[PDB]
RNA sequence: GGCAGGCUUAGAACCCGGGAUCCCCGAAUGGGGCUUCCUGCCGGGGCCGAAUAGGCCCCGGCGCCCCGUAAGGGGCGGGAACGCGGGGAAAGGAAACAUCUUAGUACCCGCAGGAAGGGAAGCCAACAGGGACCCCCUGAGUAGGGGCGACCGAAAGGGGGAUAGCCCAAACCAAAUCCUCGCGGGACAACCGUGGGGAGAUGUGGGGCUUGGGCCCGGGCAACCGCCGGCGGGCGGUAGCCGAAGUGGGCUGGAAUGCCCCGCCGUAGAGGGUGAUAGCCCCGUAGGCGAAACCGCCCGUGGCGGAGUCCCGGGGUCCCGGAGUACCUCGGCUUAGUUUUGCCGGGGGAACGCGCCGGCCACUGGCCGGCAAGGCUAAGCACGUCCCGAGUCCGAUAGCGCACUAGUA
RNA sequence: UCGUUGCGGGUCCGCUUACCCGCCGCAAGGCGGGGACAGCGGCAGGCGGGCUGUUCGGCUGGGGCGGCACA
């Protein structure tokens, strides 16, 4: 079973000190290097790699050792490495008039801020909700009639 | 080219009295067309072509014949008659 | 290739709606069970000049030569299935395959004797 | 989910063409077929007022623990016989409710051999029950598919998954054959009734002490 | 009209050829089913927009 | 190169009834930039070729000029470009890197087998 | 469902795959088009004719804008819905109404794909740490916006589906490069040799991509990175083939599948037909077998190219690191974004890694996090012309407007 | 008023190449006049029913005028 790296969920100040853990992207190249191997053998042996997390773990450390060793010895097999086995890009036609030239990518606003932010992610994703009636769009005014009632029930 | 034959009692009038045949053929064919395509298929000489389109769509070809054919006797040899 | 479908809709729309080569199909008759012993085989496709027992209706009983098939309706005309209509001419009672059995064979054919093997095997 | 065409009775070219005509003001065609009534559910050819909605919610959610006691109060509504008589089962020949069989039985394979195994266990009869009390049901179901209304006869426990003995009870009129992980209440009480008649191996008896609970 | 362009000419032909009920034997071929035809029309009444 | 005219965009006065919300006119301009105006007025001129990038090159009181770069996806000394395929097309079939790649693999394990076994044992 | 005459056992009909034919208009494209028809020039051919004149007819070529040295190539139109960019209301609501909402909607213009868009930290956090992106559940009608009214309304975080990372420019070298064509070799390929032409010092190519690199030195291959899709095999799709057991005795009946009695199969009692209600009459079902041809996917193998570009170790403090951009101001649209969202227009307008950017008003100091203004990227998610399946759906005034020579008259 | 707006000489004078206007010319360009004004874009103020959206309360010996018996 090839080992999911552990990692720390980050303490907001929210949490008031409460910790928990979840599975990360992947393992970070102190804890490889710890093991020794590189980012490249670690995909090509194909576990997950994070290149970006700075932290090390003593468990995500022991479980990379021990998987490592039955791999070695031979009674695992690793699964195909953690690369792009494909490469499929389309032609592209009309990139101007769809706006993904620069100036497009800039006027949508892709340059200051994230997809998630910008006005027109912001219109499709309203859209779509409307259309399914799904969890805040089902009923109109919706906070206004809560606010409405929690004063009668809780006067 | 040629459709087919018009065996109406004007069609035999004007076969009989005119050395002439009435024919069906193509709508876009022409009067050269026309007289070519009589000449070779049935070895005679062509005098004249007169055409026109009938209300049905067709175009009807009366063909006068030389002087030295005749029309009712092409009518019998091709057997239409 | 009639549908697999359990709506009754559906299969009858396959039936009624299949072209010839599926229709050829439903002419499937049994045998005797001495033509069953000549020949390895429990049904055959009726075909014009086999030999059949009409089985259920008014013409039960009654053993003749398939003189007519129609694919189309999937019927077959039998001799001695038949009635005077009002001008006295002499019409077929058309029969559904299912209610005849086959016991003589029409294997004058070199295509039935490979579909007989195709059913022995 | 059901429901209509959500265009339907509503895309005729239609207007209510006011008072003063001397008809009434319900929306009519605009067209050639004028004075021919439009759109209204009163109308021919007009929308339905309050068809079904395909959003419509028709499951009703249990709570799992609801659901599993009433699991366990059906399966102890088997062990009974004025339960099972009472759902409408033939238990006259049957030696003793719950009705258990050993382990040995899983391993028959044939529908002739199942079929003599209920023929020495007793269940025969209901299995007979089910087969001529099949019939063609009254309305509309014919058409959409339900032309025959069969009864229920036996239920069959089974240790687990893929044992012979399924393939070899499955064809047989009203019969439901499940593993015993595989108890559901579609099984154990049709009808909404409960005491179901119930043939139990020796095995899946004693994987049920640590299901359902 | 006494001066006509061919392609309207051609469509009043193609009205003409198609203006016919169907024939007897279809009708006994179809067992009285088959009696109409869309395309019979009459000359006063319903006109072509050629 | 394209020269076209600065300012706002030609919004139109609305020659029937709005709220006085939807009636201005001045200082109202388009969400679309003069440089994204100019690459597709290129792009009709030169009917099949695809438009890569574009940049300001001056202003005078009444124009703004840009330079818009275009390929034609069809020449051969396009296509096998490293910058130009990301706009072009470009396939790789699954079976060579998927070979490459397990035979990478493979010769890994061969390797790693000899060289960090006994110090991941150790 | 008629009357004839034919085709077919020299193998038809029918079904599947591959071809041939394919009128005129239509992006319609030689030019016109108030009639889906008419007509021009050039080249070849035919006919009338005494003729080689003249005339008529047939066939082929001749649209615009572009790329390319040329040869040659590209765009145009359509498609039920879905996708991307732009322009963009009112009715109604607010119990009047203008800000507002409705709604970035209806609708319009333009542009793609079988999906699109997004995507690889000038991120989020808060001194503890996450680690590209999209979509789903939640956070949550919370923060916040708002005649603070109606009403509008996130994000981080958590749980899942899925998983993938790279390139261009520059530093440094300086034509070592690429395209096309002829000939010879080379799985019908890539590529190799050779010769001509085109691009290219206004820089082809090498190198480089945050685990920054260039530059210098040392050691080692498990080097690394690309091109072609030939050969073999497997699987699946586009027709099909096989598949158990009563047509038993009597009754009623025009006719039984019904009733009484008696047998049988069941991995098959899903369902339909047959002269009334059929597990065993038939089609089918459980289950199994199958393609000359075309198509798709997986596996093994095979041919070739590169400037060592790969891995490890040390040195460095020299070089490179994306502009009307960041930023400021005014007007406007938009946004939850509020002294604080994004963008467009007018005006002003940086720095350079000893630098620059962000951390909910601005500045200062500390601390923390990063490297914008270049390009790509599978999977996981939308839709329904179409194909298959299902149904506590309707059952001819119902259900789609159309169960029918219905988008028809 | 900001920009377009440049070149000289001492806020003012001059110049032309900008820009504008007309003539000739297929075009290329030439001629003449004006000239950093005008025109043009942004911003700001004034006039502005030319055009767009709305509001023009209630009680009431029917509505209206009146009154406020509207606090
Ligand atoms: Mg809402
Ligand atoms: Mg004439
Ligand atoms: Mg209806
Ligand atoms: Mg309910
Ligand atoms: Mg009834
Ligand atoms: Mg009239
Ligand atoms: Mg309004
Ligand atoms: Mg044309
Ligand atoms: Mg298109
Ligand atoms: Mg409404
Ligand atoms: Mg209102
Ligand atoms: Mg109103
Ligand atoms: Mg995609
Ligand atoms: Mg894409
Ligand atoms: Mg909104
Ligand atoms: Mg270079
Ligand atoms: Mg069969
Ligand atoms: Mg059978
Ligand atoms: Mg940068
Ligand atoms: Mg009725
Ligand atoms: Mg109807
Ligand atoms: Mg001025
Ligand atoms: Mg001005
Ligand atoms: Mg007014
Ligand atoms: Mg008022
Ligand atoms: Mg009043
Ligand atoms: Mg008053």
């Amino acid at each position: 079973m090839i080992p999911k790296p552990v990692v720390q969920v980050p303490r907001s100040i929210k949490s008031g000190g409460v910790t928990k853990w979840k599975e990360g992207r992947g393992f970070s190249l102190g804890e490889l290097k710890e093991v020794g191997l590189n980012a490249e053998q670690a995909r090509l042996l194909g576990l997950p790699v994070d290149t970006r997390r700075d932290s090390v773990w003593p468990q995500n450390v022991e479980a990379l050792r021990k998987w490592l060793i039955e791999v070695l010895e031979g009674k695992a097999t690793p699964p195909e490495p953690t690369l792009p086995k494909v490469v499929k890009v389309k032609r592209k036609r009309g990139r101007a008039f769809r706006g993904l030239t620069s100036a497009g990518r800039r006027s949508r606003g892709l340059i200051s801020t994230r997809f998630r932010e910008t006005h027109n992610y912001k219109f499709k994703k309203k859209a779509k909700e409307r259309r399914l009636k799904k969890r805040h769009e089902a009923t109109k005014g919706l906070g206004n009639v809560l606010r409405i009632s929690r004063i009668i029930n809780e006067s | 080219m040629i459709k087919r034959f018009v065996i109406t009692e004007k069609a035999l009038r004007l076969a009989e009295r005119e050395n002439k045949i009435t024919i069906i053929v193509e709508r876009t064919a022409t009067k050269k067309q026309i007289a070519d395509e009589v000449q070779r298929l049935y070895n005679v000489k062509v005098e004249k072509v007169n055409t026109l389109i009938t209300p049905r769509g067709e175009k009807k070809a009366y063909v006068k014949l030389a002087e030295g054919y005749s029309a009712m006797d092409l009518l019998t040899k091709l057997g239409v008659l | 290739p009639f549908t697999a479908s359990a709506q009754p809709r559906k299969q009858r729309l396959s039936l009624y709606a299949a072209p010839l080569h599926l229709r050829r199909k439903l002419l499937n008759a049994k045998l005797s069970p001495e033509l069953q012993k000549k020949l390895g085989v429990k049904r055959l496709p009726v075909r014009r000049g086999d030999t059949v027992l009409i089985m259920r209706g008014d013409f039960k009983g009654v053993t003749g030569k398939v003189v007519k098939v129609d694919l189309k309706r999937v019927r077959i005309f039998v001799e001695g299935a038949t009635r005077t209509n009002s001008r006295g001419q002499t019409v077929y009672y058309p029969i559904h395959p299912s209610k005849v059995m086959i016991v003589d064979v029409d294997l004058s054919d070199k295509a039935r004797q490979k579909l007989i093997e195709r059913r022995k095997r | 989910p059901k429901g209509v065409y959500e265009g339907a009775g509503k895309e005729h070219s239609c207007e209510s063409f006011g008072v003063g005509l001397g008809i009434a003001r319900i929306p009519r065609y605009k067209g050639h077929l004028w004075p021919r009534g439009c759109f209204a559910p009163n109308t021919r050819g007009g929308r339905r007022a309050h068809p079904p909605r395909p959003e419509k919610k028709l499951h009703e959610e249990i709570n799992w623990k609801e659901k599993n006691l009433a699991i366990r109060s059906a399966i102890a509504a088997t062990a009974y016989k004025s339960w099972v008589a009472a759902r409408g089962h033939m238990v006259e020949k049957v030696p003793s409710l719950p009705l258990v069989v050993s382990g040995d039985a899983e391993k028959i394979a044939k529908a002739k051999e199942a079929k003599k195994l209920f023929e020495v266990l007793g269940l025969w009869p209901d299995v007979e029950r089910a087969a001529e009390g099949v019939k063609i049901r009254a309305g509309k179901g014919k058409m959409r598919g339900r032309r025959y209304k069969e009864p229920k006869s036996v239920l069959v426990v089974v240790s687990e998954l893929d044992v012979p003995l399924i393939g070899a009870v499955r064809n047989f009129p009203g019969v439901d054959v499940v593993p015993v992980s595989h108890l559901n209440m579609l099984v154990l009480a049709p009808g909404g009734v409960p005491g179901r008649l119930t043939l139990w191996t020796a095995t899946a008896v004693e994987r049920l002490k640590g299901l359902f609970l | 009209a006494r001066n006509k362009p061919l392609g309207k000419k051609l469509r009043l032909a193609a009205a003409l050829n198609s203006n016919r009920n169907p024939p007897l034997w279809v009708i006994a071929k179809t067992k009285r089913r088959v009696t109409r035809s869309p395309a019979r029309r009459h000359w006063r009444r319903q006109k072509l927009k050629a | 190169r394209v020269r076209l005219i600065r300012g706002p965009f030609n919004r139109r006065r609305p020659d029937s009834g709005r709220r006085p919300k939807r009636m201005g006119v001045y200082g109202i301009t388009a969400w679309k930039s003069w440089r994204q105006v100019a690459e597709e007025r290129a792009a009709r001129k030169f009917p099949g070729l695809e438009v890569l990038n574009s940049y300001w090159v001056a202003d005078d009181g009444i124009y703004r000029y840009f330079e818009v770069i275009l390929i034609d996806c069809n020449q051969p000394t396009i296509q096998r470009d490293p910058l130009y395929s990301g706009i072009c097309g470009r396939e790789v079939p699954r079976r060579r890197l998927a070979r490459r790649l397990r035979e990478r693999q493979r010769k890994l394990i061969e390797h790693l087998k000899k060289t960090l076994l006994p110090k991941l044992k150790g």
